[PDB]
C-alpha cells in the first residue's frame, strides 16, 4: 500500500536540499529569431555547442560564434521565442543525463520523460560529440545477436557489434522487423549475466504518434519493456528534434556500451534525420551539394554510425550494434542516402515491396541482403546447416525468370525448381513470431537436407510448424543438445531423421494425399 | 505621383478598337470615348454572388461542343505546342459568336475581348484581318501588348483585358475573354520580379506566380440574377514545351482552370485538324453546359472513340477480328473524319447537331 | 487467457478503490506536515529562523 | 504478473500525484512566509549584508 | 505602443514596433487600407523577426493600396476561428469570417489555430475499424477510425455524391458532424458544392471553410489549420466523431513553398519549402483519435507528373492509412458508389486486426476481379464464345460480385425516394463468402444494382 | 551625439556615453536592483567588495524595484549576480521534484 | 606574444594575430579546449589570410568545447609526420601519434606533410606488366608495375573485398615495403585489416595510417597526404619500391567539399568546391615514379549514387594508368569481383607491350561483349529466340565469356567458403582464346560461375 512518510520524506529532502549558489553568469539577449533558428548577442564566454537556455523553459545549440553575435538552432518548441528575451548558459557542452534509469521510459531526444509517468533518476550526463574507439580499441565482431527471422539469421546473420541496414520501401514491415527483433531478447534477458543480457534502445524519428504508441503497446505486450528505453521524435516537433534523435539514443546506449553491457539501437528511420538536417542547413542558408542536401549529411550518419562497434576486453567487453532503417523512393537503391547508408554499414537487408504483396514476409531480397560480416557470427550449428541456401535461393530466383515461359525443361532445372519453390515457402513466417535458434536450424535442416521433397508446396508451412510443437513436446534432446553445445552433433542427427521419418509416415498432405 | 492606383478607362467605345494596356488607342482611328474608369485590381466575385454554370458557350468547333462543352461562365484552358492551332481555336470561337450578335437580344449577345500578350506586331494584324473578313470587329476589342512593348505592358496585359470585360460583365452583357498567351504572361512578370531583386523560386519565377495567374482568372465567373446575370468566359492559352504539361507554369493553369483541351502536333501532323485530343482533353462542367438536343446525340461518341482507340491496333488485322467489333472500328475511323474541320469556318450548333447525328445514328457507315 | 484477464481487471480495479481511499487519509496527514516543513523552506530562502 | 506490475505502476502514479501535490502546497506556504517576514526595512538592509 | 509599415514587397510586408512591443510570432496584426477603390482591413501574420524591432509579415489579403507609415495594431493572440454548433451550416474565410453572411459569429467563442497535437499518453493504443456500413469500403478498403484516407477520382466519377454519403454516414450512424477544408478550391466549385449541400439538406450539420484560389499563398496554407481547429473543437467540448474533408492536400503543400519562398529561404528538392515533412506533419499529427473520440479524414490528394516520388506524395502518402479511387470505367457501368475494387487500397485489412475470415473473402474477391480485368480484353476483341467453361463459370460469378459491389447509397435518397442502406459488416462478409462460392449465379444481373443487403437481394429477386 | 546618430537607437545611444564618460575617469559602472535604496556605509561595503571582484573601481547605479524583495542582483558587463530573494523563490518553485 | 580565436563555425576557426607575427599558410597551430571530458588540445591548419592580421583554420580535432578570446601559439612549422624504417609494423593517425603505443616515434625525423610534386625531369612512364592471378584483371585490363591503379563503383559492390585481394595477391610476396593509408572508410574494417596483417606476419614490413569516418574533414582530408609523406620517404631516402595502397579516396574530395563550404567559397557543379582538380592534381602527382625508384599505388574510388558522371570520379580519372571500374548491373547476375569489361581500361594494353597473342585475344572479347551490349536492348524483351543465327551464335559465347571472367577470389573464402583460385596468365590467354573461337561452347553457363583455370573448368563440368 502507499503510507504518508514516503511524500512528506521526500518533501523533507527537496527542502533541506535547496540552496542557491548564487553563482556569477552571463546573460545575452535575442536579437533575432525565426523558423527554430536564433540569433543572440552577448555571451562572451559561451563554449560552442554549449546547451543554452532560453525564458520559455526551451534549449538551443550555440553552433556559430560570430564577432558579435551567436547563432543558436533551437530544440522544441521555437513559437515560444522573440527578441529581447533573455538567454543564459546551462553550463553543459551538449549533452543527455544517461543510466540504468532509462530502461523502460519514453523520452524526448533532449532526456526529458514524454510518457508522462514522472521524472528520470539519471545516473550522470554523457556528451553527444564524444569520438567513437578507435582502431586499437576494437574487436572482431564474433558473437550472435539472434533475431529470430529465419530469413536473417539464415543468409544474413547479425553479430553484436554489426551495423545492419533494413533498407526498404514504404509499408513492406521494417519496423515490424525491428520490433521483431527487439522482441527476441526476452528469453535471453531473463538470465542475470551481463554477457547475454541484450539491453535495447529505440530511436523513432518522424514516425506518426499512432505508430510509436502501437510499437510502445507490442512491446509491453511481449514483455520487451522491462529492458527497452525508446526515444521519440514524432513528425509534430521541430527539425531540431528529429536532427538529435539518434545522437541521443547513441548517447543513451554509450553509457552502457563502455561499462560492458551490450546494446541494440533501432533508427526508424534515418532517412527522416538526414531530411531534418536538411531543413537545419538550408535555413541556415548553407549551400546545398546533391539532392540538395548539404555537403555533410556523409558526415552526419557516419558520426551517427561509427559509435557502434566491440570494444576490446582492455576497455570491457561491451558492444553496441546498430539496425539503422531507410526508407527507399520506389525501390532506387542508387539514390543518394541509400548509397551513403551502404557505404557506412556492414551490410544490408534489402525488403523488396513486389514480394511483400505477394505474401512473401518477411520480404527479404535474398539476391541483395549481404552481410559482410559472414559466418563468423553464427553459431556452428546455422553456419553448417544455412550457409548453402544464399546462393541455391539466388540461382532458383533467376532460373524461375526464366523458366516461367519454357514450355519443357531438363530434370535437373525442374527438380532445382521445386527445392527453391518449398524453400522459399519455408522461410516465410507471421509477424511477432521470434523462434529460438535451437528451432531455426531444425527448420532449415527440413529445407536443406530435402526432407521436404515428399510434401506439396501448399502443405510446407504447416508442415514446419506442426514438427517443431512435436520436437517441443517430445525429443526435446535435439533442442537441448543443439542449444548447450552450438553444434548438431551426428548422434542427435540420427533422432531428428528418425522424429522426421516417423512425422512424415504420419502426415495427412493438405489436398487430401499423403506421401513418404 | 498622380493620386491614384493603375486605373483604365471601359466603355463601349472599345468594341472594334485595338488598344494598350492603359487604354489608349493603337490603331490610330482616333480618341476613345470612355465611358467610365475602372481599377486593375477590384474583389472578384465571391462565392455568394455567383450561379452555377448552365448556359451554352457554342464554340462552333464539332471537337469542342460535342466533347469538353464550354458554358459561359467557365474558364478553359488551350494548352497545347506552337504551331498546333491554338490562335486558329480561338479566333473560330470568336467568329462563330456573329449569328448570335445579328440578334438584338442582350441574353444572347457574346462581346468578346482578345488579349494579345508577346504577339509580333503583324500577326495581330494578320488576326485583326481574320476577324474583319468574318464582320467579328464589331463586337470585339483587341489588347495588343506587341512583343516590342516594355515587360510592364505584357504583365498589364490580361488584366486591362479583364478590367475591360467587368464593366460589360457588372452590366449584364456576356463577354468571353481570350489570352494569347498567359506563357508570356508568366515570362514578363519573372522579367520583372527578377530585375526588382525578388527572391526566385522553382523555374527562376518568383513566389506568387501562381497566385499571379489565379487572381486574373478567378475574375471569370457566372453572375447571380441579383448582379444583371452576366458572365465571363475566359479561355487562356498556354504553350507548352516538347508537349511536357509538368512545367510551372502548365501545372499551375492546369490547377487552376475548370477544363483543359490539350492541342497535341502529333494529331495535326496526322490530319486530325483541330488536334483536340478527346482521349485526354476533360471539362468539369459537362452536360450542364450542352443543350438537350446535343447532349441525346454526343453521349455515346466519347464512348466510341475510346473504344476505337482500344481497337486501333487490330486495324492491321480486320479480317481476324470479330465483326461485332470490326463495325466498331469502321464507326470510330468515320466518327475521326467527322470530327475534322476547315479553319474559319465555325458550325452553328444546328448544323453540328446534325453533323454528330450523321456519325453516331450510323447513317454514315 | 481470457479468464486471467478478466481477474486483472478485477484486480485492477479492486486497487484503484483502495488507493483513492487511502490517499484520502495520506493527503490529511500531511495537512499538518506541510506546515511545518514550508516553514524550514522559508528559513531556507531567507538564510534565518523565521 | 503484468497486472501485479500494473497495480505497483497506479501505486507509484498516486506516490507522486501525492509528493507533487504537497510540494506545491510547501512552496504555496513558503511564499507566505517570506512575504510575511520582509515586511520592514530592517529585513532588507540585513539580506543586502547577508 | 501601435508598429508602423516600414516596407512592402509584393504580399511581404514588414512592420516596426516600439522597443518593449514587439510581437510573439504567429500573431495576426491589422492594418488599414484607406484608398476608396480598394477600403480594406488587412490581416497580416508574423513570421520573422529581423532585429531592430522589425517583425517580417505576410498578408492574407492583397497588399495593392498599402500607403508606408500606415498604424498597424497586434492584436496579441494568433488568427482565431469562431467555435460552437452555430458553426455548423455557414461558409468560413480561413480568418474565420463568415460569407454567407457578413459579420455572423463575432460573439462565439474563439481559438488560436495554431495548437499542439495530442499529448503521447492520450493517443489510442491500436487501430480500430470504422464500420461506415458501405459494402464496398466496409470489405475491400476498410477505414481506420481516426485514420486519413486518401480519395482520387474527378467530374463525372461521383465524387461529390460520395461526399454527400459520408456526410449523411457521420451524423445519421455516429451522432457527429462534418467539416469541409476547400484548401484552394476553385469558387465556382465551391459555390457548387454550396448549392449542392443546400439542396441535400446536409448542410445543416456541416460547417465549410474556403481558402480560394484568388487570394495570396498565406490565406491557402492556413485555412486547412482553420478547418483543423473547428474540428479539434467538436472532438474534445462537443465530445462528438468528426469528419474532416480536405480538398485538395497538394495546394497545402504548394501554398506553403510559395510562402516559404516570398520569406527567401532557400528551396529544398524540386523547389519545395525546407520545413515540408513538419510543415505537413504538424498538420497531419493533429488529426487522431484521443479519449474515445476521433476525427477522421479524407483528403483528395493531386500528384504531380503521376509520380509516387515526389516530395509533395511521398511526405503526403507517408501519414495516410487508406486509398479509394474512383474509377469512371465503373461509374460508366453504372456501379454506385464507383469505388474501384482493385486499383484502391488499405493498410487496415491484416488478419490481425480484422477478423481471418474478412480477409480470406477480401482476398478472394480481389482474385475474382483481378481474373475478370484479365479476361476483359479476350471478351471484348473475341466474344464469351471464345472461352472455355471453366472461366466462363467464374466470369458469371465476376459479373455479379461487381454488381453487388454496388449499393443504394443515402445521397441518392434525394432523387429515388426510396431510402439508403447501412449494412452490418457481419452480414457483407456472409454475403461476400456465399457469392464467391457461387449460391446466387442462377440470378440476372439486374438483381444486384444498387441492391444494399442481402435480405434485400431476397426480395429483389422474387420481385424480378 | 543626437546631431550624428547615423542609424544607433537613442537609448543605447546615451547609455553608451555614460559608459565612454565613466570609462575616461578610470572606473568601470554596474547596475544594480533592489527592493530599498542602501545605505551610505553599505554602498562603500558594495564598492569594497566589487573592487575585489573586479579589478577597475566599480561605480553603481541603483534602479530600485518592489520586484526583488529582498537582496539585490547585480549587473556589469554582460555578467549578472542573482541575488534577489524573488529569484530564490523562483528557484524553489521551479526546482521542486 | 600570440594570438586569439575570433569566430568558430564547425571545424573552422578563425584567429587574429599581432600585426607583424601572421603566420604562413599551412602552419600548424594550438589551441586548448578546457571544459571537463571533452578537454584537449586542438591543433589547427592555416588556410587563408582574410586581411587585417586574421587567419583562417581548418581544425583537425572536433572543434567541440571551443570557446572565443582564447589563446593560440603558432608552431611556425606546417604539420609534420615521423619518418623512418622504424615506422613499420606500426598504426599511425594523421598528426603521426602512433595509436598502438602512445609514445612511439616522437624522437624520429619528422618531415612536414606539405611538399611540391616532383620535378617533371626527373619522371619517366612505366610499362611492366604487373601479373595479379586475376583472369580479368590480367586479360583485359594488365596493372603496371609501379602505375598509378584504381577500383571504381557504386557503393556495395565489391572494393573491400577486392582490395584485401590485392594485398594478397601482391603485398603478401612483394619484396619491398608497403604503406597503407586508409582515408575515410569504415573504422571496423581498419580494425580487421590490421588484425589480418598479424595473423599473415606482413605487418613487420608495413606501416598503416588511419582517418577512419568518425574523423571531421579536416583531418579526413589531410590523411591521405600524411601517409603520402611516409611513403614518398621510403622512396626517396631508401630507394626501396614501395607499394602504396590508399582506400577510400573519393573520400578525401568530399572532406574538401566540406571544409571548402564553411571556409566560404562558392559552390561549383553538383556543389563540390572549387578547386576540385587542382586539390585533387596536388595530392595524385606527388604519387608517382620517378626515374630510377617505383612507388605501386592502387587506389579506390567511391561513386556516389553509381553516377559516373559525378565531378569527383571524372576528374580522378585522369590521374590513372589502369582503371578497373566495378558495376551494380553486373554485380547483381551474382558475377565476382563484378568488373565491367567494357568500362574499364588499361593504358599498357597494346601489340608492342604485351605480345600480339594477348592484344588480338583481348579484343576479340572485348568485340563479342560489346556487341552482346548492344543487343542487350532486344534480349530484354523478345529474348534470344528472334536473332539471326550469326548474333545468336555470338551471344551463346557471350554468355559464357561473361561468366567465365569470374573467379574464385582468395578474399572471398571468408564468405562462401570455398578456397580461392590464382591462374597464370598464359592460362588465360589459352582459355578465352578457346571460349572466342567456341571449342567450349557445347558446356551450360551454369558451369562457368567462380571457376579460375581450364582444368577446373573441366572438373565442373563433368559434376553436371
Amino acid at each position: 500500500t502507499i503510507s504518508a512518510a514516503d511524500i512528506e520524506g521526500a518533501i523533507e529532502d527537496y527542502v533541506s536540499s535547496f540552496s542557491a549558489d548564487t553563482e556569477r553568469e552571463e546573460i545575452g539577449t535575442v536579437i533575432d529569431a525565426g523558423d527554430g533558428i536564433a540569433h543572440v548577442e552577448g555571451l562572451p564566454s559561451v563554449m560552442t555547442q554549449e546547451l543554452l537556455e532560453f525564458p520559455g523553459g526551451v534549449l538551443g545549440v550555440a553552433l556559430n560564434l560570430d564577432e558579435h553575435s551567436v547563432g543558436a538552432v533551437i530544440l522544441g518548441e521555437f513559437e515560444k521565442i522573440e527578441e529581447g528575451q533573455q538567454v543564459k548558459r546551462t553550463g553543459e557542452v551538449l549533452s543527455v543525463p544517461v543510466g540504468d534509469a532509462f530502461l523502460g521510459r519514453v523520452v524526448n531526444p533532449l532526456g526529458q520523460p514524454i510518457d508522462g509517468q514522472g521524472d528520470i533518476a539519471a545516473e550522470t550526463r554523457r556528451a553527444l560529440e564524444l569520438q567513437a574507439p578507435s582502431v586499437v580499441q576494437r574487436q572482431s565482431v564474433s558473437e550472435p545477436l539472434q533475431t529470430g527471422i529465419k530469413a536473417i539469421d539464415a543468409m544474413t546473420p547479425i553479430g553484436r557489434g554489426q551495423r545492419q541496414l533494413i533498407i526498404g520501401d514504404r509499408k513492406t514491415g521494417k519496423t515490424a522487423v525491428c520490433v521483431d527483433t527487439i522482441l527476441n531478447q526476452r528469453e535471453a534477458w531473463l538470465t542475470g549475466d551481463p554477457k547475454q543480457q541484450v539491453r535495447c534502445v529505440y530511436v523513432a524519428i518522424g514516425q506518426k504518434g499512432t505508430t510509436i504508441a502501437s510499437v510502445k503497446r507490442a512491446l509491453e505486450e511481449g514483455g520487451a519493456m522491462e529492458y527497452t528505453t525508446i526515444v521519440a521524435a514524432p513528425a509534430s516537433d521541430a527539425a531540431g528534434f528529429k536532427w538529435l534523435a539518434p545522437y541521443t539514443g547513441s548517447a543513451i546506449g554509450q553509457h552502457w556500451m563502455y561499462n560492458g553491457k551490450h546494446v541494440l539501437i533501432v533508427f526508424d528511420d534515418l532517412s527522416k534525420q538526414a531530411d531534418a538536417y536538411r531543413a537545419i542547413s538550408l535555413l541556415l542558408r548553407r549551400p546545398p551539394g546533391r539532392e540538395a542536401f548539404p555537403g555533410d549529411v556523409f558526415y552526419l550518419h557516419s558520426r551517427l554510425l561509427e559509435r557502434c562497434a566491440k570494444l576490446s576486453d582492455e576497455l570491457g567487453g561491451g558492444s553496441m550494434t546498430g539496425l539503422p532503417i531507410i526508407e527507399t523512393k520506389a525501390n532506387d537503391i542508387s539514390a543518394f542516402i541509400p548509397t551513403n547508408v551502404i557505404s557506412i554499414t556492414d551490410g544490408q537487408c534489402f525488403l523488396e515491396s513486389d514480394l511483400f504483396n505477394q505474401g512473401v514476409r518477411p520480404a527479404i531480397n535474398v539476391g541483395v541482403s549481404v552481410s559482410r560480416v559472414g559466418g563468423a557470427a553464427q553459431i556452428k550449428a546455422m553456419k553448417e546447416v544455412a550457409g548453402s541456401l544464399r546462393l541455391d535461393l539466388s540461382q532458383y530466383r533467376e532460373l524461375e525468370a526464366f523458366a516461367a515461359f519454357a514450355s519443357d525443361l531438363d530434370a535437373a532445372s525442374k527438380a532445382q525448381l521445386d527445392r527453391g519453390a518449398r524453400l522459399v515457402e519455408l522461410l516465410k513466417q507471421p509477424q511477432y513470431s521470434p523462434l529460438a535458434v535451437e528451432e531455426q536450424v531444425v527448420a532449415i535442416f527440413l529445407g536443406t537436407q530435402g526432407h521436404l521433397d515428399s510434401v506439396p508446396v501448399e502443405d510446407v508451412q504447416r508442415f514446419e510448424s506442426e514438427l517443431l510443437e512435436h520436437v517441443k513436446a517430445s525429443h526435446s534432446d535435439i533442442f537441448d543438445g543443439i542449444r548447450e553445445t552450438k553444434k548438431l552433433s551426428e548422434e542427435a542427427e540420427e533422432k531428428l531423421v528418425s522424429v522426421i521419418n516417423e512425422f512424415k509416415k504420419g502426415f495427412q498432405a493438405s489436398d487430401g494425399s499423403s506421401v513418404v | 505621383r498622380t493620386g491614384e492606383v493603375l486605373s483604365v478607362p471601359v466603355g463601349d467605345a472599345f468594341l472594334g478598337r485595338v488598344v494598350n494596356p492603359l487604354g489608349q488607342p493603337i490603331d490610330g482611328q482616333g480618341d476613345i470615348a470612355a465611358e467610365t474608369r475602372r481599377a486593375l485590381e477590384l474583389q472578384a466575385p465571391s462565392v455568394v454572388q455567383r450561379q452555377s454554370v448552365s448556359e451554352p458557350l457554342q464554340t462552333g468547333i464539332k471537337a469542342i461542343d460535342a466533347m469538353t462543352p464550354i458554358g459561359r461562365g467557365q474558364r478553359q484552358l488551350i494548352i497545347g505546342d506552337r504551331k498546333t492551332g491554338k490562335t486558329a481555336v480561338c479566333v473560330d470561337t470568336i467568329l462563330n459568336q456573329r449569328e448570335a450578335w445579328l440578334t438584338g437580344d442582350p441574353k444572347q449577345q457574346v462581346r468578346c475581348v482578345y488579349v494579345a500578350i508577346g504577339q509580333k506586331g503583324t500577326t495581330i494584324a494578320s488576326v485583326k484581318r481574320a476577324l474583319e473578313e468574318g464582320g467579328a470587329m464589331e463586337y470585339t476589342t483587341i489588347v495588343a501588348a506587341p512583343a516590342s512593348d516594355a515587360a510592364g505592358f505584357k504583365w498589364l496585359a490580361p488584366y486591362t483585358g479583364s478590367a475591360i470585360g467587368q464593366h460589360w460583365m457588372y452590366n449584364g452583357k456576356h463577354v468571353l475573354i481570350v489570352f494569347d498567351d498567359l506563357s508570356k504572361q508568366a515570362d514578363a512578370y519573372r522579367a520583372i520580379s527578377l530585375l526588382l531583386r525578388r527572391p526566385p523560386g522553382r523555374e527562376a519565377f518568383p513566389g506568387d506566380v501562381f497566385y499571379l495567374h489565379s487572381r486574373l482568372l478567378e475574375r471569370c465567373a457566372k453572375l447571380s440574377d441579383e448582379l444583371g446575370g452576366g458572365s465571363m468566359t475566359g479561355l487562356p492559352i498556354i504553350e507548352t514545351k516538347a508537349n511536357d504539361i509538368s512545367a510551372f507554369i502548365p501545372t499551375n493553369v492546369i490547377s487552376i482552370t475548370d477544363g483543359q483541351c490539350f492541342l497535341e502536333s502529333d494529331l495535326f501532323n496526322q490530319g486530325v485538324r483541330p488536334a483536340i485530343n478527346v482521349g485526354v482533353s476533360v471539362s468539369r462542367v459537362g452536360g450542364a453546359a450542352q443543350i438537350k438536343a446535343m447532349k441525346e446525340v454526343a453521349g455515346s461518341l466519347r464512348l466510341d472513340l475510346s473504344q476505337y482507340r482500344e481497337l486501333e491496333a487490330f486495324a492491321a488485322f480486320a479480317s481476324d477480328l470479330d465483326a461485332a467489333s470490326k463495325a466498331q472500328l469502321d464507326r470510330g475511323a468515320r466518327l475521326v473524319e467527322l470530327l475534322k474541320q476547315p479553319q474559319y469556318s465555325p458550325l452553328a450548333v444546328e448544323e453540328q447537331v446534325v453533323a454528330i447525328f450523321l456519325g453516331t445514328q450510323g447513317h454514315l457507315d | 487467457r481470457a479468464q486471467a484477464s478478466g481477474e486483472v481487471a478485477q484486480t485492477l480495479t479492486q486497487a484503484d478503490q483502495q488507493l483513492s481511499a487511502q490517499g484520502d487519509q495520506v493527503r490529511s496527514g500531511l495537512e499538518s506536515s506541510v506546515d511545518g516543513l514550508s516553514a524550514k523552506l522559508a528559513s531556507r530562502i531567507l538564510g534565518v529562523d523565521v | 504478473a503484468q497486472g501485479a506490475q500494473q497495480i505497483q505502476l497506479m501505486r507509484q502514479q498516486l506516490i507522486r500525484q501525492l509528493r507533487t501535490g504537497l510540494g506545491a502546497e510547501a512552496v504555496n506556504k513558503a511564499a507566505e512566509i517570506v512575504r510575511a517576514h520582509v515586511a520592514d526595512p530592517q529585513a532588507q538592509s540585513a539580506t543586502v549584508d547577508r | 505602443t501601435a508598429g508602423r509599415v516600414v516596407r512592402i514587397t509584393g504580399p511581404v510586408v514588414d512592420v516596426e514596433f516600439p522597443r518593449g512591443s514587439v510581437p510573439e510570432l504567429f500573431n495576426a496584426l491589422h492594418a488599414e487600407i484607406t484608398f476608396g477603390a480598394l477600403a480594406k482591413t488587412l490581416t497580416l501574420e508574423v513570421a520573422q523577426h529581423l532585429g531592430d524591432s522589425l517583425v517580417r509579415c505576410i498578408s492574407m489579403q492583397p497588399t495593392d493600396g498599402l500607403v508606408r507609415g500606415v498604424e498597424v495594431t497586434d492584436t496579441g493572440a494568433s488568427i482565431s476561428v469562431p467555435v460552437g454548433d452555430g458553426v455548423k451550416g455557414h461558409v468560413f474565410n480561413a480568418l474565420g469570417d463568415c460569407l454567407d453572411d457578413p459579420g455572423y459569429g463575432k460573439d462565439f467563442e474563439h481559438w488560436s489555430i495554431h495548437r499542439k497535437p495530442p499529448a503521447f499518453s492520450d493517443l489510442e493504443p491500436r487501430t480500430e475499424m470504422l464500420e461506415t456500413g458501405l459494402k464496398v469500403v466496409d470489405l475491400l478498403t476498410p477505414y481506420v477510425r481516426g485514420g486519413k484516407i486518401a480519395l482520387f477520382g474527378g467530374a463525372g466519377v461521383g465524387k461529390t455524391v460520395l461526399i454527400q454519403e459520408m456526410i449523411n454516414r457521420i451524423a445519421r450512424n455516429f451522432g457527429g458532424t462534418s467539416v469541409f477544408a476547400g484548401v484552394g478550391e476553385r469558387t465556382r466549385e465551391g459555390n457548387d458544392l454550396w448549392v449542392e449541400l443546400a439542396d441535400a439538406n446536409v448542410l445543416k450539420d456541416t460547417a465549410l471553410v474556403f481558402g480560394q484560389m484568388d487570394e495570396p499563398p498565406g490565406t491557402r496554407m492556413r485555412v486547412a489549420l482553420s478547418a483543423l481547429t473547428m474540428a479539434e473543437f467538436f472532438r474534445d467540448e462537443q465530445g462528438q466523431d468528426v469528419l474532416l474533408f480536405i480538398d485538395n492536400i497538394f495546394r497545402f503543400t504548394q501554398a506553403g513553398s510559395e510562402v516559404s519562398t516570398l520569406l527567401g529561404r532557400m528551396p529544398s528538392a524540386v523547389g519545395y519549402q525546407p520545413t515540408l515533412a513538419d510543415e505537413m506533419g504538424e498538420l497531419q499529427e493533429r488529426i487522431t483519435s484521443t479519449r474515445g473520440r476521433s476525427i477522421t479524414s479524407m483528403q483528395a490528394v493531386y500528384v504531380p507528373a503521376d509520380d509516387y516520388t515526389d516530395p509533395a506524395p511521398a511526405t503526403t502518402f507517408a501519414h495516410l492509412d487508406a486509398t479509394t479511387e474512383l474509377s469512371r470505367a465503373v461509374f460508366s457501368k453504372g456501379i454506385f458508389p464507383a469505388v474501384d475494387p482493385l486499383a484502391s487500397s488499405s493498410t487496415i485489412l491484416d488478419p490481425a486486426i480484422v477478423g481471418d475470415e474478412h480477409y480470406r473473402v477480401a482476398q478472394e474477391v480481389i482474385r475474382i476481379l483481378q481474373r475478370y480485368k484479365d479476361l476483359q480484353d479476350i471478351i471484348a476483341i473475341l466474344g464469351i464464345d471464345e472461352l472455355s467453361e471453366e472461366d466462363k463459370q467464374l466470369v458469371n460469378r465476376a459479373r455479379r460480385i461487381e454488381r453487388f459491389l454496388s449499393q443504394n447509397m443515402m445521397a441518392a435518397e434525394q432523387f429515388t425516394g426510396q431510402p439508403g442502406s447501412t449494412v452490418p459488416l457481419k452480414e457483407t462478409i456472409e454475403a461476400f463468402d456465399k457469392l464467391t462460392k457461387g449460391e446466387f449465379d442462377h440470378l440476372p444481373e439486374q438483381a444486384f444494382f444498387l441492391i444494399g443487403g442481402l435480405d434485400d437481394l431476397a426480395k429483389k429477386a422474387e420481385s424480378l | 551625439t543626437v546631431g550624428l546618430l547615423r542609424g544607433e537607437r537613442a537609448d543605447e545611444a546615451v547609455i553608451d556615453l555614460a559608459e565612454l564618460a565613466v570609462s575616461r575617469r578610470g572606473e568601470v559602472v554596474a547596475h544594480v536592483s533592489a527592493a530599498a535604496e542602501l545605505s551610505d556605509a553599505q554602498r562603500t561595503r558594495l564598492t569594497e567588495v566589487l573592487s575585489r571582484i573586479y579589478g577597475r573601481p566599480v561605480s553603481v547605479q541603483l534602479h530600485v524595484d518592489p520586484e526583488l524583495l529582498g537582496g539585490l542582483s547585480i549587473t556589469v558587463g554582460d555578467e549578472v549576480i542573482d541575488g534577489s530573494i524573488a529569484s530564490r523563490l523562483a528557484a524553489a518553485q521551479t526546482g521542486l521534484p
